This record gives C-alpha cells, structure tokens and sequence, in this order.
RNA sequence: ACACCAUGG
RNA sequence: AACGAGACUCUGGCAUGCUAACUAGUUACGCGACCCCCGAGCGGUCGGCGUCCCCCAACUUCUUAGAGGGACAAGUGGCGUUCAGCCACCCGAGAUUGAGCAAUAACAGGUCUGUGAUGCCCUUAGAUGUCGGGGCUGCACGCGCGCUACACUGACUGGCUCAGCGUGUGCCUACCCUACGCCGGCAGGCGCGGGUAACCCGUUGAACCCCAUUCGUGAUGGGGAUCGGGGAUUGCAAUUAUUCCCCAUGAACGAGGAAUUCCCAGUAAGUGCGGGUCAUAAGCUUGCGUUGAUUAAGUCCCUGCCCUUUGUACACACCGCCCG
RNA sequence: AGCAGAGUGGCGCAGCGGAAGCGUGCUGGGCCCAUAACCCAGAGGUCGAUGGAUCGAAACCAUCCUCUGCUACCA
C-alpha cells in the first residue's frame, strides 16, 4: 500500500514523512500542534494520512495557509506575534523569523538597558523567581584555606 | 560467536567473567570465556575473610577469573566461586584469553565480505577451524594461535586443508605483523686489552671472521660500546638457531689477537 | 547425592526461635511411618496439622 | 535503548506474509503481529481489521484496552 | 557457643 | 488511705420498637397532564417513564434528632495451684472503633516580637512614639519539609454516571455565596432575582474510576522547566513580571550511590472537595469523603523504655572520671 | 660520556594488542550529641616527544628528551 516517496523538505526544515501529517509538520518552529490542526482544517486535508501520502500540490495549499493565516480566516488571537512592537502587524513568525524576532526583541530590551535586558545579559532568571536554591549550575566550593 | 570447543563450561574450569550486577544473595555476571549465558556467584564466596564494603572487591565492569563449581547442564544454572583461585590460574587463563580474543577478532574479517547476515556462520567457520586446530595441539599444551604461528612462518597446514579466498590474506597480513620480531639478544661478551699496534687490522680480519661458513654480503650489527670490547649482533634469524655463532665465533678473535704479541684473554 | 522428597505433617508447635523471632520450631511425623518424628525449623506461619515438605529428612536443626 | 525498526505501510513481501500468517496463529493480537513482523502497530490494527472484513479471522473479544482474534474457529 | 567500639568547651 | 491507670465525656457501628415533622420524605391514589406502544389491547382501558402539577390522603421505612434498649468474657468446650484470668466456638449490628482528659519531680527547653501581664537597664524632640522610596525575593555553594515526572497497569479526544464534612451580606472595618438571561474562543462583561440560610447556590451533575477513538518503544503526542508576543480582573500602585487566559519555545529526567522516613484494616497509597490566611490568592496546613491492596498476629537482634539483683574511684552523674 | 631501570590522575603505581584503572590526596556528602576511624559520589589523563609496522596500541620497532642507582671519573 502506497509505496511512493515519504520524506519532504518543507521550508528550511526536514519534515519526516512517516508521522501523521498533523504531528508531521510540527517539526517546524513557531508551529505548535494546536496551530497545525487549524491549518490542516482550513486546508481541507484529510487527517488520517501520513506525510508520505500527500502529493506536491496539497503541500503548497498548506504552506500558503501557514504563511498567510490572517487571510484564510484564522482569527487574530491564534497568531503568536500580535500588534508587533515596531509596526503594528499581526502574524505567525515561522522558521528563522522566530530566531530573528527573539534576537531583535532581546536587542531592543538591552539597548535601553531595561531591567530585563540586563538580566538577559548577566544570564539570570528574568521573571520573578527566587534564585537562592535553583538553577544551580556551577561547581562545589570548599571552606579550606 | 563462540570462544571454545564446548559452549557450556565444565566443572572445575576457571573462566573470565565481567561482573555486571551485585545481587542480593550473589552477583549476576556475564560469561566472557564462553558465550554470554548468565552466571551467579554466591556472596558467601568472594573472599575467605570478613569484608567492609562489596564495592572494594567487585564492581560493575571488572574482568576476573572465577571457578565454576556446579552447573545444571540442562536448565542453564552456572554456579560460580572466587574463594577458590590461585593467582597462577589467573595467569594461565588471562594469557590464553588474550590469545583467544585476537583469534576472535581475526576470524571476523571473513564475514566482512562473506555472508554475515547471521552470527551462526561464525560458528560454521569456527567448527572447521578452531576445533580441528586445537584437537591436535591440546595434547602437549598448544592452541590454534600456535597453528597460525606455524602457518605464517612456513604456510603448510592451511593448504593441507580446505583453502579459502582472501582469508589467508587477512590471516598472514595480520599475524606476521602481530607475529613481529622476536628480538635477538646475543652480544659479544669479550674483553680485550690489546698489545698489538697492527691490531686495528686484526679486529678487521676477525670481524670478517665473525660468522663462519657464510658470505661477505649479509649484514651484522656492530656496536662500539667499549673501546676495549668488540660487540656484535650476529646473523639475524630469530634468536633460535644462531647459537654456534656465539659459541665458536669469539674463539678465532681471541686467538688471533693473542697470537701476535703478549698473552691475552679467552 | 540424590534423595527423594519427604512429606511430614506438623503435630505440635514449640516456640518461635531465631534472632528476630522469625522461624518457628515444630515437631513433625512422616506420613509413611507415623512412628518417626523430628524437630524442624520453618519460615512461614505454620498452624497445626498441615503437610510440610522436606528436601533432606536426615538433618535435625537444634537452634536459630 | 535501540532502534526498533517498524514500517507504517506494507511492502509486498510483508503483505504476502500477512495474507499467509492467518492459519499459523492461534493468538492474533495487534501486539504479536507488530512484533513478529516489523509493523508500527497502528498499521497492525488496520491490517487485522482488513483481514477480519474478509472473514479470514474470527474476533473473540474486543475491548478499549486489548483486542484478540483466533485462527478460524475450525480444526 | 567472643573481629573492630578511641575521645569530650 | 490519696493521686496516676481505670471509671468518665464526645464520636462510629444496631433498632421496620417510641416521640413527630409543607425548612425531609415515601406510598397511594384524588388526580390530572406529557410521551411513546413499549407489552394485553388499538392508540384509552391493563400497564410502562416523571426531581410533571396537585391532596384539607395515609404513614415515618429512607431524612432529621431526642428519651430509653443493647455487651457482660454473659453461654458452651478446653488450659489455670481450679483463684485472677487465657484460648477456640455458638447467637449477634458488635466479642480488640477513634479521640479528649492525665500524676509527683523537673528543664537555666521556647516566648519580653500575643498582652493596658511585668522588675531592672537604655533612648526620650537632632527620638528607639509618622509619611514617600527600597529591603525581607538579592546567588559561585551546603542542607531540610515538599510538588510534578520518567509513560502502554499510559497520554489525547468524546461519551456515561456516583459523595461527605463546610462556609455564606462584616457591629469600626465596609467585603459576602450565587441562580437564570444576554454578549465574548478564553479569562471576563452587562442585566435581573434568591439567601441572615434543612428555605437560595443545591438533587452540591467532583476527580480517579467506567465505556469507545487516535498514537506505537522513538526524549515520542511521555515530561512541562525556561523564554517571546498579546488579552482581562483586583487595587491608590502590578516594574524585581500578584493572580488569570491564548499562540509560540520544548531543558533535566529512561526508576535514582552511601544512607534513611511512615505504616497493621476501611489502615498504606491513588483521587478530588471544603475551612484557615484571603482587596486579589496554595506546590502549605487543618478536616471530608471516594476506589481500596501486598505482608504480621512475632521477637529482644538493632535504637530505646520499665521492674529486680549486682559492680563503681561517677554525683555538672559515662557527653563522668583519669595515667604517663 | 656509558650501562641498567622508569616516564600513565596532585603524588606513588598496575596495565603479556580488541585498550583509563588502583592506593593516596582534593572537593562534597553519609554515619555520631559531636570529632577521628569507617562508608559513598564527583572532578583531575598530550599514557614523555617524534615517525613507522599492525585491521587496530599507552604497550611493538627506530630516533631524541627527562629522572633514579652504579662504575667511568675522562688534556
Ligand atoms: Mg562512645
Ligand atoms: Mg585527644
Ligand atoms: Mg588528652
Ligand atoms: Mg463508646
Ligand atoms: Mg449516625
Ligand atoms: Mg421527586
Ligand atoms: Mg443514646
Ligand atoms: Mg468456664
Ligand atoms: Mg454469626
Ligand atoms: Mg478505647
Ligand atoms: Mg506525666
Ligand atoms: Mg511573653
Ligand atoms: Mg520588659
Ligand atoms: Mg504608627
Ligand atoms: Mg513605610
Ligand atoms: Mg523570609
Ligand atoms: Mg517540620
Ligand atoms: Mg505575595
Ligand atoms: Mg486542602
Ligand atoms: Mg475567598
Ligand atoms: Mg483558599
Ligand atoms: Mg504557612
Ligand atoms: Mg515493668
Ligand atoms: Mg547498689
Ligand atoms: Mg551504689
Ligand atoms: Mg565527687
Ligand atoms: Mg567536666
Ligand atoms: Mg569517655
């Protein structure tokens, strides 16, 4: 049964062909599993066929939905980036847009040296956690002199 | 792949085992001189005297030689013991074990290009090679490594039996490079206190009188360690047949240096 | 180096010996010649009258 | 840990082995077919249901947790 | 029918 | 003769016997109404489902809570100097339910930071008796009580069907528990009633469990740390993110060395729900039910405790004393 | 300059080709009312350097270097 090609290289990442298509495309960053089901539902695709059982034209139908979600009627409260701080847009950053958007956000913070920027710099915990008995990476110290 | 001519070790044999788990009333240990059927050593049998912590005697991943006492040759219960070993047994087991390991790794390349889908063809080769190889030499005390030795020196038994392809290649090209110089140690233990000015020529004529019944082309390893000594490393065979080349050689030297002027050594 | 099994019936419980008081002293018959009798030391909770099983009827344990 | 290899859909050899394994077994559960063959297990379920649709096997008990079959209720 | 058990602002 | 033990007080287990109930019910029919034939019948009648509506019907089994009753080693058989009592068994709701209360003499135990209980000392207008801001949260590291996990005796998605102890509008103080309608994916918002409480939230539609679907031995859809972006509620104020919701990121961890804790029957453990603190608010603690085992009926070995005899150079009492 | 031995965890060392541990020390923890003894975890490695053989080495071969003992003691 269905012995044609399985693995597919969706943008910049190797989507394995074996897993169910829902749990197949999650190997993309910025695309969790709750977002993926919506994308596939709005793409009309069956949800009982692996990644190997999709031809070369459905996959474009899915990509264009992942990239332009606002227009395929996926509401504005699903998108991971909202009222984007620099320009007011709403969208899902996908693969390296996620890396660069985190990078730019940390740079934006450090630039005006906000209390979070310095915590990202010093490599500490940024939210309000106690730090006396947690994290605890370093090496043991001795009382001897 | 099996190590030896019997898959289940017999009673009163010393075996190489890699301890693997310290049990509650023993230890479950691998078997490494035989295939990996489990073994159980009783905790009452590690040492003859009281113990402070078991980790000081045995710990996971330590080759050790232990003696089996009883075995259910049917069900597979290898009962093992450590109180009952002398460190000599450890020697005579560990040397033959390090022999058997290289025979294991040598009889491995054949399966590289010949059929290797099954660990059983290893047994196939094993029954044709090792069984017959040791069925002979086990009467005086020798093994199949000695057979491969006698082979790569004068290849005469591998032909006398069923001959393979490229396996004699990986036989010799590995043995005679691991069967590699058995260093020679015969040097000239002679002290001379020369009394002859024409003697620099006597030493030369006696160097050319070093090894007898032989040629003027074969090289000898001269060493000038002591100016009053004349030390040679003679005809290089193996250190097994050049004996007379030390027994008789020095005599012409000492006489020809004694004949000229004054009395000399022997 | 080969001995058959033997089946004994408990006829009386004597006391609870052992260092933590774990094993139990007991007197048994032999179910083929009810004349015989030994004292044994069992590990579980014996009652009275139930059939033990001995793997070497020749021993006779005498303390803990 | 190792790599328990498994297929998600059959190859012709394995498909032959499926249509010929039916009598060989007196216990047909998804697990045993997934282990004796190199089957993912979500594939063994579908294949067993397919065979059952062919009357080739007889379902003796189905539960939410464990499913079983039998040989032919014959012989 | 007895391994080892020292010391105290 | 006195105290402690015991007796005692509360609680759990049994009454189809008593007392008596629109702030608890049940059965009946007076009913009637709805619905299906679902069975005789046809569809009514015979019946079946009703937390549908009634009764100025009958009663107290279920509910509630008062007075009494019941268990005493009382009966029967063994072991007991025939005593004090122990063991098994019968009848039984039950032959050992769980707590509270507790002596003499002490400890240089804890508390002056609970107190308008308090001696002495200190400071007393440049205050050690008030407002604004920061800290108790600061992180190379050592330890303690814990929570969630390492999956198939499982995770996810639907479906089905069961509780018990409780609290509730606040006397300054200034806030309570929530039904039902509507709006929003969600947290939440607006509107309009009940409750000072067996009366309303509420027949408290609790989770595990139960039934059916997807995944497949892969750090995987196990696990859910860390981090980006956005949306609400509390408040005078949320940054060092109070709490809450959504998309996204997806670390260690594959049953844990030497050691060591708790536990005997509705108990261990799994599982959720109320009280306390509480403007907002449990990974805590104090209680409540719910599914509900394995192993024991013992001993003095280890750590300790009580009684007698015995030894001591100890009495600040072996954590003692003391020799070169 | 020569002979012999050695070069591996901070230090002493084991390691007869299928390839990194032992004793001690250091850091931390366990046990006890404490402290030593005793128990366990962690870190620490160019196996002297350079080439070569071998399917493969720390190990075998060759050259060099560095320590130790003993004679040589040498314009
Ligand atoms: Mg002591
Ligand atoms: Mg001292
Ligand atoms: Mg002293
Ligand atoms: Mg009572
Ligand atoms: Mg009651
Ligand atoms: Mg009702
Ligand atoms: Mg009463
Ligand atoms: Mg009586
Ligand atoms: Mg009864
Ligand atoms: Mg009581
Ligand atoms: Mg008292
Ligand atoms: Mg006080
Ligand atoms: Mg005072
Ligand atoms: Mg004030
Ligand atoms: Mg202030
Ligand atoms: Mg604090
Ligand atoms: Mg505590
Ligand atoms: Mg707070
Ligand atoms: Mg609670
Ligand atoms: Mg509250
Ligand atoms: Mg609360
Ligand atoms: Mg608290
Ligand atoms: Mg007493
Ligand atoms: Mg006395
Ligand atoms: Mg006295
Ligand atoms: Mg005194
Ligand atoms: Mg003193
Ligand atoms: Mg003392």
């Amino acid at each position: 049964p269905e012995k044609f090609q399985h693995i597919l290289r969706v943008l910049n990442t190797n989507i394995d062909g074996r897993r169910k298509i829902a749990f197949a495309i999650t190997a993309i960053k910025g695309v969790g599993r709750r977002y993926a089901h919506v994308v596939l539902r709005k793409a009309d695709i069956d949800l009982t066929k692996r990644a190997g059982e999709l031809t070369e034209d459905e996959v474009e139908r899915v990509i264009t939905i992942m990239q332009n979600p606002r227009q395929y009627k996926i509401p504005d409260w699903f998108l991971n980036r909202q009222k984007d701080v620099k320009d007011g847009k709403y969208s899902q950053v996908l693969a390296n847009g996620l890396d660069n958007k985190l990078r730019e956000d940390l740079e934006r913070l450090k630039k005006i040296r906000a209390h979070r920027g310095l915590r990202h710099f010093w490599g500490l915990r940024v939210r309000g956690q106690h730090t006396k008995t947690t994290g605890r990476r370093g090496r043991t110290v001795g009382v001897s002199k | 792949c099996r190590f030896y001519q019997h898959k289940f070790p017999e009673v009163e044999d010393v075996v190489m085992v890699n301890v693997r788990s310290i049990a509650e009333m023993g230890a479950y240990v691998s078997l490494l001189e035989y295939n990996n059927i489990e073994g159980m050593i009783l905790l009452s049998e590690l040492s003859r005297r009281r113990i402070r912590s078991i980790n000081k005697l045995i710990r996971i991943g330590r080759n050790e030689c232990v003696v089996v006492i009883r075995v259910d040759k049917e069900k597979g219960y290898i009962d093992l013991s450590k109180r009952r070993v002398s460190p000599e047994e450890a020697i005579k087991c560990e040397d033959k074990f390090t022999k058997s390991k290289t025979v294991y790794s040598i009889l491995r390349h054949v399966a590289e290009v010949l059929e290797y889908t099954k660990d059983e063809q290893l047994e196939s080769l094993f029954q044709r090679t090792a069984w017959v190889f040791d069925d002979k030499y086990k009467r005086p005390g020798y093994g199949a490594y000695d057979a491969f030795k006698h082979a790569v020196s004068d290849p005469s038994i591998l032909d006398s039996l069923d001959l393979n392809e490229d396996e004699r290649e990986v036989l010799i090209n590995n043995i005679n490079r691991r069967l590699t110089p058995q260093a020679v140690k015969i040097r000239a233990d002679i002290e001379v206190a020369c009394y002859g000015y024409e003697g620099i020529d006597a030493v030369k004529e006696a160097l050319r009188a070093g090894l007898n019944c032989s040629t003027e082309t074969m090289p000898i390893k001269i060493n000038l360690i002591a100016p009053p000594r004349y030390v040679m490393t003679t005809t290089t065979l193996e250190r097994t047949e050049g004996l007379s080349v030390l027994n008789q050689a020095m005599a012409v030297i000492k006489e020809k240096i004694e004949e000229k002027r004054g009395v000399f050594n022997v | 180096r080969v001995q058959p099994i033997k089946l004994a019936r408990v006829t009386k419980v004597l006391g609870r010996t052992g260092s933590q008081g774990q094993c139990t002293q007991v007197r048994v018959e032999f179910m083929d010649d009810t004349s015989r009798s030994i004292i044994r030391n069992v590990k579980g909770p014996v009652r009275e009258g139930d059939v033990l099983t001995l793997l070497e009827s020749e021993r006779e344990a005498r303390r803990l | 840990r190792d790599k328990l290899n498994n297929l998600v859909l059959f190859d012709k050899a394995t498909y032959d082995k499926l249509c010929k394994e039916v009598p060989n077994y007196k216990l047909i559960t998804p697990a045993v077919v997934s282990e004796r063959l190199k089957i993912r297990g979500s594939l063994a379920r579908a294949a067993l249901q397919e065979l059952l649709s062919k009357g080739l096997i007889k379902l003796v008990s189905k539960h939410r947790a464990q499913v079983i079959y039998t040989r032919n209720t014959k012989g």
